[PDB]
């Protein structure tokens, strides 16, 4: 279990969403979305992206939480490519 | 024939002034109806009774003015400024009264002045009670509202001296029980020759009629003589024997006593300004005065038994 | 330490006494006294049951005007006068019109009292009397004083008492009998115990509940208010009335009631009557005008009434027919002659109320709304020559007040003629009638505006010379359609 | 006149109060202070009719408790708009009463 | 010129109408419906009669005014036969 | 004779002296006093503009209270609670609930000041203040109570400053920050001048004309009354604020004076702007949220601060932006999670109220538009369970509130964060996060309910695990949309 | 879980009482939420400095109740009803002040009565402003709110007290401008000997933190000498000097007093439902009884010379 | 920022009067006692926003006339809600001021 804040494309704010340790980067956007898309964001065809709060670079949509370095309770965006 | 007319910022008849009207004059101003019509005040059978009596004991009075109306109370009090200058003076004396009683006040008079309280102090609910009767009638006779509404002041301040006595007799007589406090006042004011003079005046002022003489012996003559040989000697009497409390009531009776002297004088100016009027008032001083120096001299005598 | 005014509060009142130096009868004279030549020893029983004395009445009175005062200001901008409906507006103004100057007047039968009667306790609470009257007059020229710089017809909260306009001379004629006409015990029965302990409610309470309904709180709360002081300096009258029955008295009260009764139920009929079941915008109507009267005239006074000894009066099968019947046509009266009043009535016969007027006084459609029918259709038809008055309507000699009768398909109506030192005088009921018997001294001479138009006195003889005479300065003051007749649009 | 007949024949006595801060209180203070009576509450908006057949009494102690407030007796008369029966009052309590049963 | 008060038959009021002393009960029965029919009252068919005010006799339709013994201000009703 | 204040007032605040028997320090702690080393003898010099003396202030204040009581009784039948918007409704939970214990808490930092401010002036006006502050918490426990007999969301008038709900943290937060939790002097310059003269104008008269359009007078004439007290006791603010600048402390007196009113921002932001762009009927909208401010902020208050010698914020043109945009977002956070609230909040966005908020700030509808469109959708489709969340928003360490930005169109958000002593902190913007760099061992420790979540201090851990911690005590309290989403019918 | 519930008649803390909630109930009781988290009285870092001020000195106090918040003004006076009474209180002595002026009161003195003033009188505006700051004290410490209520409204008759001399002060003034009224109290209060010991007094007993500590000495132990060893001998000092103004004054201030002894009886009453407390309270008053005396000794000394 | 310069660079000074019996007589007393200033009102039903240029002034002997009955100037507090400008107050009148010129 891992707890991050997740500011999603488009959205109004940023979220306590849990992931775990072990997550890709496919399924942190996919946690994050559930919270969003459908709630307050209209849902669209791409892939949704993590990356660090407001970070150049994206994460690999392969790389795992535990991979990617971030402290619990950091932030992150989810975008679209 | 008739116009469109603007709405008006005040009553049509204050339209005219050139200042805002405040709220004495917008409360207070030409509300006796009574007046317009000199054949019939009221509006009845021109001959009906109170029409004669209104035809005779108000417009046919010597004392004339072409507008009475224009009267002003000097201190333009209405019903709710009364209220208010009248509560923080009455709260204060009750407070006096809770005060000077808390600290048995009473105890420590001069031995013998509850006696000179029982002749010369509670028998004036009686001459009180007169002024208030006398100030009603005033009232009800008057040529203009703004004097009437003087007049009703003065007589619910009348009846507040009535009240005063009354409280201090019964207090009084809690100390002193064998004074006759509170039970021989009746007959004092029958009987005893210091209040017959006073009691002469009053019976015979009652039955003055004509609104202006009425006016003239009550304000002018009666409550003037009542200040400077009622008022003033009692409390001199009283620092004499350690009575600490009537000075201080008597003070704030004096006060409610020169407003009622103050209106009077303003309505007097008023009314000199018909010259004819300075040989009317000053006829029915002198007619009044002698009565008024008899029951002074006949009280006080009394009071310095 | 404090002493309870039941401990002093007969000193207050020990104050008549033997008079020696004038006589009793010149000290108090009948005509101003009234005491039946009942003497100054029996006078002392008089017990006013609703006492005060001076520092409670200051202190209290000045609490009740804080908290009318501070409402009136707190609501000034909730715009009662732009956005109330015009109905309620002229209710406001017949009303202030009617009553506050009248308020003043008051004072001098309160003064009456105060100097003339022989029950100390009398001349006391006569004096509480005079200053609550003046309260009362000063608040209700207050009140509608901003709303003279809005319209014209606000001056006459003031103007209308020094007016010979119709409703101010059936008032001055009916408040000059019962108020500042009369002795001392007089004003004690006619006015503080019969005309307010008995119909003053229906005015400043009944209407009060209309006002709330409305959602004009100043008003409601102001003239609720007025009623506390009311409820106190009208219980003189009862201890009075208690006083003359046991000393032997009791006819001379009963007719005293009797009269000042159906005196005050003519003039409440024809300025609260429609106020209540027309003026009032039908979701306001708390209760009807006869509703209100079963509750506060025979329910609450008239039981009042028996319980202090008195009967009945002898007119009351009359009475309760009037209820029915009186006010629907003084309302026509007063609205078709709307152009000589100094408010805007409303006629208040849209379908909707017909149904509610049907529903509150049964056969009325069939009655009054015969005559209604007539009108409403020439509105529709623009004849609105035929909807305003090319001559009098015939006047009571004693109410001043048109006389009437039930309109449409069951007609009935009757006036009550008398000749009296050689003049005919006509009135609307037998009771006027039996009133004005009963002391013809008081109206014998007295002219209505019939009477004056007749003898020339109003010039030129048209209605125009009359709304002239009647006081009216401008346009904009004489009475029209509340709704300027947008009601004939629901028919 | 059956109607009037009906209107006329009450014993009903008690406060007329003006609509503020007294309303509920007086009727609660009836209530408490008659056990045994039933109060009838009539309810107009800007005022509340309130009654008991043949007598109502509100004592000062009640009413100051029901109102929550310092009350003395004398200052019901603010919000005192009316009342039926005739009145008995002092300083511990007001009494609304008839002499006759109708 | 002659006042009279008139009440006109299902009219609400008795009004002030002034005829002629040489009137006949036909032009008085004219001049009072003039100020009530079309206005408070329904037209109708048959004859306008004059009565004393509850009288149970009818005044001839051609008996003037001055013929019929009435005094000024007295009152009349305006009936239908 | 009576002599005037003039002439004896200096003797009033003659009452400083040099301690003897313990140290000048003992006797103001620089912890409670914060003087600065300022010596006694210059704190004399202190002279506050808008004086009163205790016979004065009794007379008055009993006036000033008479009227409000007076009021609220008689407008008691205006059926506000029945007839009013639920919106409205709404308004006066949130007020009462985040204000009435607010107020009382004001009491202590009045004390703060009367007991250890070393000049003389500011101790008796802090007397005055204490006295104000306690009459404004009595005044606004005694208007909602009547209503908990209605509505168990009142009770949290009294019970919201007693739980751990999030808006009574984030009131708690800021007011234990700038009221009860500092020195006299900085209340003085943080409380009085800051919030007082800067933003409190907004809440008790920027609502009271929203709450007279409403036709709510006992509201509206309640909290006006109110704002007069604070008219005299916030101008303790200004002389304290001058004689630190005349003594070489304006760099210190500025930081304060910036801290104050960011941290003021940003709750009046989360309950006032809902308030009056959303809750507030749409007829009722005097004003705009921004346009409020720019009258009573930016007009007013900034203005006077630049007279009195002080400069604009260092964060000046981020505050301007975030007029335009904050409210919204927080609208939306409240609304959404309504849940929690002990109001129900309006979701606001009928077509109507759409087309005002893109007047009054254009873009509206590409922006927070887009989140309603979805919102409004699931509603029209009876997804109910899309329009409740499942999860916690992020919460600012400084504000409590949630950590927001501009959706839609032009989608940007930003979040400051900080790691310090090892852990780390999240804030809604670069001046919260300097607030706290400005003084770290006044906020270091605190835990927001997001901490306490994650630290396993709320449990069960989920939403109603969260709402009993909150301190909810029935179904009723928790708060749902104003008009059960019948605002999706206009849509 | 959550269920449904009704409508409460009160405020949900209120709802047990078997009375209905009086005015004061409502807007008084358990107002003070910082005593609800021990750990953190503030809502800020646990450890700030008002957090461990607080922790010390309110929540670690040797006087221990736990129900401080069930205490009961005895008057159960709230910020409307206290302006009501003050407000009649402070009219009454206004008017006592204008009326005593009107009749010169100052200038029948005993010869030198303005030096005893200038020297005994004056100088208490210090002395009251102290228990004025010292009352604001306890208020912001006391565990609960109707206990700081009291203190509220104690602080304000402080300020009413010091403005009551300030007041006569001037006024005294302008009678005996050559006395040093108004311009040699710091002075007096700084070195004279007879208000040493209650400067003294006071700078220790304003050092006083814990909120138990700072009660006791304040309302048991310095308040209650004020009352029998300062105002009470002014009084029959004033009437052996022909000073009839400042007996009535002071009556008016005992009367405050008085309610502050009050309430303070009725809080030790409720501190001593734990028995623990009666020897925390009888130690700080053993504690501080010794200034006092000696402060109360050294005043009258002064007095009497 | 345009319109938030604009809002700033005033010299507005004067009182918010809450709405009663105070409203209109303030707004004439602020006319009279500042001849050549033009006053500006600003109504928003709940108070009025009373301003003039740099300096205001209401003096007690106006607003007793204004107002039209006896008044203290200590009173004004029961009605000033808020005011622009620093305030100077005594017996005689309330100035409403600003040292600076933007
Ligand atoms: N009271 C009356 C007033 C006027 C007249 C009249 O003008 O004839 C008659 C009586
Ligand atoms: N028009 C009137 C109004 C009131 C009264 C009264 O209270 O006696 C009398 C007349
Ligand atoms: N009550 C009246 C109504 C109207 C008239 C008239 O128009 O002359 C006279 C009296
Ligand atoms: N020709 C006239 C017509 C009508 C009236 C009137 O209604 O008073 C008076 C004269
Ligand atoms: N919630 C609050 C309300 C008012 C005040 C204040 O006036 O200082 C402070 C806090
Ligand atoms: N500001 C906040 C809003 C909501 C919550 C929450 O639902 O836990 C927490 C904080
Ligand atoms: N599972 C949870 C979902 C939501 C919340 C919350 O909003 O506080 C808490 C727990
Ligand atoms: N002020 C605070 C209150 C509570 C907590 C916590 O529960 O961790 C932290 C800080
Ligand atoms: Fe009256
Ligand atoms: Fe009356
Ligand atoms: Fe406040
Ligand atoms: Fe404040």
């Amino acid at each position: 279990a891992f707890p991050v804040h997740a500011a999603f494309e488009k959205d109004f704010l940023v979220q306590l969403v849990v992931v775990d340790l072990n997550d890709s980067m496919d399924q942190v956007a996919e946690k994050v979305a559930y919270h969003c898309v459908n709630r307050r964001v209209a849902p669209r065809e791409g892939v949704m992206r993590v990356r660090k709060h407001r970070s150049t670079e994206l994460f690999p949509r392969d790389m795992t939480i535990a991979e990617s370095g971030l402290n619990p309770t950091e932030v992150i965006d989810v975008v679209f490519e | 024939s008739f116009e469109s007319k603007k709405p008006m910022r005040t009553w049509s008849h204050l339209a005219e002034m050139r200042k805002k009207p405040s709220e004495y004059d917008i409360v207070s101003r030409k509300l006796h109806y009574s007046t317009n019509n000199p054949d019939s005040p009221w509006e009845l059978s021109p001959d009906s009774p109170m029409n004669l009596w209104y035809k005779q004991y108000r417009n046919a009075s010597p004392l004339k003015h072409d507008n009475w109306d224009a009267f002003t109370d000097p201190d333009q009090l209405v019903y709710r400024t009364y209220n208010l200058m009248q509560d923080g003076q009455e709260s204060y004396v009750q407070s006096l009264f809770d005060q000077f009683n808390e600290r048995e006040h009473d105890q420590m008079v001069r031995e013998g002045w509850e006696h000179t309280m029982a002749r010369c102090y509670s028998p004036l609910r009686y001459l009180f009670h007169c002024l208030q009767m006398s100030s009603a009638y005033v009232q009800q006779m008057a040529p203009a509202s703004t004097i009437s509404n003087c007049c009703i002041l003065q007589t619910a301040d009348s009846l507040r001296w009535l009240t005063h006595t009354a409280y201090r007799t019964h207090e009084l007589s809690l100390t002193y029980p064998d004074a006759g406090l509170g039970e021989h006042e009746r007959e004092l004011w029958e009987k005893e020759p210091g209040w017959q003079g006073l009691r002469e005046l009053m019976e015979k002022q009652l039955t003055a009629f004509d609104w202006g003489e009425a006016f003239v012996s009550l304000n002018l003559v009666v409550k003037p003589m009542i200040v400077e040989s009622i008022f003033k000697p009692l409390q001199q009497q009283a620092w004499e024997n350690n009575d600490t409390l009537l000075p201080l009531l008597i003070d704030s009776q004096l006060k409610d006593a020169e407003r009622h002297s103050r209106w009077s004088k303003a309505l007097v100016k008023h009314a000199l300004e018909n010259p004819d009027n300075h040989a009317v008032i000053e006829g029915w001083i002198e007619k009044w005065r002698p009565l008024a120096d008899r029951a002074a001299e006949a009280y006080l005598s009394m009071l310095s038994s | 330490a404090m002493h309870p005014r039941k401990d002093w509060y007969e000193l207050t009142r020990a104050t008549n006494w033997t008079p020696s130096y004038v006589t009793e009868e010149q000290l108090f004279p009948e005509r101003m006294s009234g005491h039946m030549g009942i003497p100054l020893e029996k006078w002392e029983s008089y017990d006013e049951p609703y006492k005060t004395s001076y520092p409670e009445y200051v202190s209290i009175q000045r609490e009740k005007d804080a908290g009318a005062y501070s409402v009136k200001a707190a609501l000034e901008r909730a715009k009662i006068y732009e956005n109330s409906d015009p109905g309620w507006i002229s209710t406001l103004k017949s009303h202030y019109g009617a009553i506050a100057v009248g308020e003043y007047a008051a004072v001098t039968g309160e003064g009456r009292m105060a100097r003339f009667s022989k029950a100390p306790g009398n001349r006391n609470m006569a004096t509480f009397g005079m200053m609550d009257e003046l309260r009362h007059g000063q608040l209700q020229l207050f009140f509608p004083h901003e709303y003279c710089k809005k319209d014209r017809q606000f001056d006459w909260a003031w103007r209308a008492y020094h007016s010979n306009e119709w409703a101010a001379i059936a008032a001055k004629h009916f408040f000059d009998d019962i108020i500042t006409g009369r002795d001392a015990i007089s004003v004690a029965i006619m006015l503080t115990f019969s005309f307010e302990t008995g119909f003053t409610n229906m005015q400043f309470l009944g209407l009060a509940a209309d006002a709330a309904e409305a959602g004009d709180y100043t008003f409601a709360n102001l003239i609720s208010s007025i009623q506390t002081d009311e409820s106190r300096h009208a219980q003189q009258g009862g201890p009075a009335l208690q006083l003359l029955i046991e000393n032997g008295k009791r006819e001379e009260a009963q007719k005293k009631v009797d009269m000042a009764i159906w005196r005050a139920w003519r003039l409440f009929a024809v300025l609260t009557g429609p106020v209540m079941d027309y003026y009032t915008p039908l979701e306001d109507r708390s209760q009807s005008f006869k509703e209100f009267m079963y509750e506060w005239i025979i329910g609450q006074f008239e039981r009042s009434l028996i319980d202090l000894g008195l009967d009945k009066p002898w007119y009351w099968d009359l009475f309760l027919k009037d209820i029915d019947e009186l006010h629907h046509s003084y309302h026509m009266g007063v609205w078709y002659w709307r152009t000589t009043a100094w408010w805007n009535p409303a006629a208040g016969v849209t379908p909707e109320e017909r149904d509610w007027l049907e529903e509150k006084y049964p056969g009325w459609n069939k009655r009054w709304g015969r005559c209604w029918d007539v009108i409403t259709e020439n509105v529709l038809n623009d004849r609105m020559d035929l909807v305003s008055p090319e001559t009098l309507p015939s006047v009571c000699n004693m109410s001043q007040i048109p006389l009437v009768g039930v309109p449409g398909d069951d007609w009935n109506i009757e006036v009550f003629s008398l000749e009296h030192n050689g003049r005919l005088y006509h009135f609307g009921s037998e009771v006027d009638r039996w009133v004005f018997q009963q002391d013809p001294v008081q109206y014998q001479n007295h002219m209505n505006i019939v009477d004056r138009f007749l003898a020339g006195q109003i010039q030129p003889m048209t209605l125009e010379g009359a709304l002239k005479y009647m006081g009216f300065q401008s346009i904009e003051e004489m009475g029209k359609d509340a709704h300027d007749f947008a009601w004939a649009d629901k028919c | 006149s059956t109607l009037a007949d009906q209107a006329l024949h009450n014993n009903n006595v008690g406060p007329i109060i003006r609509a503020g801060d007294l309303v509920e209180p007086v009727i609660e203070t009836a209530e408490i202070d008659n056990p045994g009576k039933e109060i009838t509450v009539e309810d107009r908006r800007a005022y509340v009719r309130i009654a008991a057949e043949g007598e109502l009494i509100l004592t000062r102690k009640t009413l100051e408790e029901q109102l929550g407030r310092p009350f003395n007796m004398q200052e019901l008369e603010i919000n005192l708009a009316s009342f039926a029966g005739q009145i008995q009052a002092d300083e511990d309590q007001i009494r609304f009463y008839f002499d006759k049963t109708m």
